[PDB]
């Protein structure tokens, strides 16, 4: 049994070089092409080009060819795959696989790519107030606004920890600025708003920034 | 895109779906070389189904393939929710290559309907007093994970500065997801009312929000 | 070229009658190595001599899988050719492609081929630099322009002056004793009256591999060519071939004609003669 | 359509020696299409366990096939091979001649 | 060792 492995994920700006790498661990009779395929977020499997490892016989697709690489070195079984200068629409995950014959019969685990231009920037807490008309005899929502904020991740925690019951933290949102924001939201019965103190505790640790942020009724 | 397939396709456990893949008749009605590729989140695409109607010893005999004419079709009988994830299918074309499919989202239905809960915030005062203005609208708790959002000012949708995440699994294997209207403290202050309009198996719920 | 390896396949449409005949053999020289035939009952590719046996599972799925991209790749070219040339589907018809490699005495490349037939007559062929095409009518044009556009010669190239022989030098070390063997021609003379003044002298070789082989008849020393008879070399059915010439002459001068043997088993000619008795 | 007509040698794989086991040969070659029908005959009646070899070609694209069988010379039974071609005008019959 | 690559015609 084969198995391609891939290189490490790559975390990278505009403008830098990059090459990714695939080795067919063990060995296999020279009945295959090493292929690597493009897959952006939510997107199908695009098929960027392959490479014959007896020749080094390239084959790109028409879309990417020129603005990417493919070569072998079939001494230890590698294929590389070299951008000469990242995009940041080459943001996506990479895989190699093998086309033996008739059929892609295996795959590599994949390289995750991620070409960002933003730079290292902590976030700003808003203060997400509950609704002045909220469940009378019910529950109420409130919480915190964490925005434009980069890398990933941020922190979010509760009255520090010790209020865990009706969190829910949602998964941050990319904008077109490259920055990102996301919002925790404790449900809490209406009959608290008056009397307990809710504090959200926003921790970014790529860029010590430690915010609390105090959430009162109105 | 080179071969079709529909976009989504749902079933309950136990039963049976199938996926069907379009070609032409130089890759899929030319060559009995159809494959089927099953991937999960954030995992490589695996073999299920190669030659047609083939299949490897170690996946399981609930996955079948089959051929007719331009038209190739997996199927997989009774459905698990392991079964739920992404399926592409692609065929030889000459040159010894391969052409795919679109994929397939595979959605095995494990829960009753859940309607979403959508709470919209206003921007906050300590966001206005810094020339900005941000509505976020949170939507939790629905089943199945597929929603999409609509903006509007005073009923004209509104398509600009518009955030809006995908279906995320909750604790409770429930759906959440989150959509962000960013505006500016004059466009907030002229308008009536924004709203937050959420669509889910064709019910929309609805969320307005006034200065 | 002193050792070579042959791919041969015959692609034959029948109307009327189901799937497309599909019949591939590979020669390493003249020996039958592995075979393939689409009515066979295995649908995979078999072998035909006991070396290739040795050959692994990953070998023989490897060579199904070729050989069944061959046969369907050849079901498509029938169709393709018929619209080529406004055929209706009703005839029969014949495609035949073959390839391989030559080497030389060291072992390496000295020749490479792909040669492709409709019908009996030439459609295209690779010419011997392996960098361009042969077209042979309007059709074979087409064919050609869509292979120049798709760079087949290209790595058609890299299979025939690598690939194939690095293989062949595989197989005649592994089937040594089959491929680089030389069986010297067992030979013996028989005479036939075909009257009271008439006889024929027949030369008879047998047993020989390769099949290469000249037989020649002189008489006072001088060829007799155009007064030869020669059967073409036949195949004995285990691995050898065989061989006859035939002479009528006159009765009394049998002692003034020789028969002449070359074969690579004997390092120098053989005479041959018919003593009466 | 290119046709050519098969040329057929009946023989022995062995020097024939009556009492002693052999194989029979009919060896078909040089002929155009592919169809073609081949026959060992025992005394007119056909063999019916009788192998052939796989198809190949000629440099000048013709075919030719094996047809053998095991049989023993009895120096009474006659032998043959009938062959019947899009080529041929009828069947054509080629005896067995154990000096040939 | 049959060729991996193939062409239609």
């Amino acid at each position: 049994e084969v198995q391609l492995v891939q290189s490490g994920a790559e975390v990278k700006k505009p403008g830098e070089s990059l090459t990714i790498s695939c080795k067919a661990s063990g060995y296999s009779f020279p009945n295959y092409w090493i292929t690597w395929v493009r897959q952006m977020s939510g997107g199908g499997l695009e098929w960027m080009g392959r490479i014959d490892p007896g020749d080094s016989y390239t084959t790109y697709n028409p879309s990417f060819q020129g603005h990417v690489t493919i070569s072998i070195d079939k001494s230890t079984n590698t294929a590389y795959l070299h951008w000469n200068s990242l995009k940041a629409s080459d943001t996506a995950m990479y895989y190699c696989a093998r086309y033996y014959v008739s059929l892609v019969d295996i795959w590599g685990q994949g390289t995750l790519v991620t070409v960002s231009s933003a730079s290292t920037k902590g976030p700003s807490v808003f203060p997400l107030a509950p609704s002045s008309k909220s469940t009378s005899g019910g529950t109420a929502a409130l919480g915190c606004l964490v925005k434009d904020y980069f890398p990933e991740p941020v922190t979010v925690s509760w009255n520090s920890g010790a209020l865990t019951s009706g969190v829910h933290t949602f998964p941050a949102v990319l904008q077109s600025s490259g920055l990102y924001s996301l919002s925790s939201v404790v449900t809490v019965p209406s009959s608290s708003l008056g009397t307990q103190t809710y504090i959200c505790n926003v921790n970014h640790k790529p860029s010590n920034t430690k915010v609390d942020k105090k959430v009162e009724p109105k | 895109s080179v071969l079709t397939q529909p976009a989504s396709v749902s079933g309950s456990p136990g039963q049976s779906i199938t996926i069907s893949c379009t070609g032409t008749s130089s890759d899929v009605g030319g060559y009995n070389y159809v494959s089927w590729y099953q991937q999960h989140p954030g995992k490589a695409p695996k073999l299920m189904i190669y030659d047609v109607n083939n299949r490897p010893s170690e996946v399981s005999n609930r996955f079948s393939g089959s051929k007719s004419g331009n038209t190739a079709s997996l199927t997989i009988s009774g459905l698990q929710a392991e079964d739920e994830a992404d399926y592409y299918c692609s065929s030889y074309t000459t040159g010894s290559r391969a052409v795919f499919g679109g994929g397939t989202k595979l959605t095995v239905l494990g829960q009753p309907k859940a309607n979403p809960t959508v709470t919209l915030f206003p921007p906050s005062s300590e966001e206005l007093q810094a020339n900005k203005a941000t509505l976020v609208c949170l939507i939790s708790d629905f089943y199945p994970g597929a929603v999409t959002v609509a903006w509007k000012a005073d009923g004209s949708p509104v398509k600009a500065g518009v955030e809006t995440t995908k279906p995320s699994k909750q604790s409770n294997n429930k759906y959440a997801a989150s959509s962000y209207l960013s505006l500016t403290p004059e466009q907030w202050k002229s308008h009536r009312s924004y709203s937050c309009q959420v669509t889910h198996e064709g019910s929309t719920v609805e969320k307005t929000v006034a200065p | 070229g002193s050792h070579s390896m042959r791919y041969f396949f015959t692609s034959v449409s029948r109307p009327g009658r189901g799937e497309p005949r599909f019949i591939a053999v590979g020669y390493v020289d003249d020996t039958q190595f592995v075979r393939f035939d689409s009515d066979a009952a295995s649908q995979r590719m078999e072998p035909r001599a006991p070396w290739i046996e040795q050959e692994g599972p990953e070998y023989w799925d490897g060579e199904t899988r070729k050989v069944k991209a061959h046969s369907q790749t050849h079901r498509v070219d029938l169709g393709t050719l018929r619209g080529y040339y406004n055929q209706s589907e009703a005839g029969s018809h014949t495609v035949q492609r073959m390839y391989g490699c030559d080497v030389g005495s060291d072992w390496r490349f000295l020749r490479g081929y792909h040669q492709y037939a409709y019908d009996g007559k030439d459609y295209i062929a690779l010419k011997e630099d392996l960098r361009s095409w042969t077209a042979a009518d309007m059709a074979a044009q087409t064919t050609k322009h869509k292979w120049e556009a798709a760079h087949v010669a290209e790595q058609l190239r890299a299979y025939l002056e690598g690939t194939c022989v690095e293989w062949l030098r595989r197989y005649l070390e592994n089937g040594k004793e089959t491929l680089q063997r030389t069986d010297a021609p067992k030979t013996h003379m028989t005479h036939h009256a075909v009257s009271d003044h008439e006889a024929t002298l027949r030369c008879w070789a047998l047993s020989f591999y390769p099949a290469e082989i000249t037989l020649t008849w002189q008489r006072d020393g001088e060829d007799q060519t155009q007064d030869t008879e020669l059967v073409e070399t036949r195949p004995a059915g285990d691995g050898t071939f065989q061989k006859w010439a035939a002479v009528v002459v006159p009765s009394g001068q049998e002692q003034r004609y020789t028969c002449h043997v070359q074969h690579e088993g004997l390092p120098k000619p053989l005479t041959l003669r018919w003593e009466p008795g | 359509m290119i046709q050519r007509t098969p040329k057929i040698q009946v023989y022995s794989r062995h020097p024939a020696e009556n009492g002693k086991s052999n194989f029979l040969n009919c060896y078909v070659s040089g002929f155009h299409p592919s169809d073609i029908e081949v026959d060992l005959l025992k005394n007119g009646e056909r063999i019916e366990k009788v192998e052939h070899s796989d198809l190949s070609f000629s440099k000048d694209w013709s075919f030719y096939l094996l047809y053998y069988t095991e049989f023993t010379p009895t120096e009474k039974d006659e032998y043959a091979c009938r062959v019947n071609h899009v080529t041929l005008s009828q069947p054509k019959i080629v005896k067995w001649d154990r000096d040939m | 060792f049959m060729n991996k690559f193939i062409y239609e015609i």
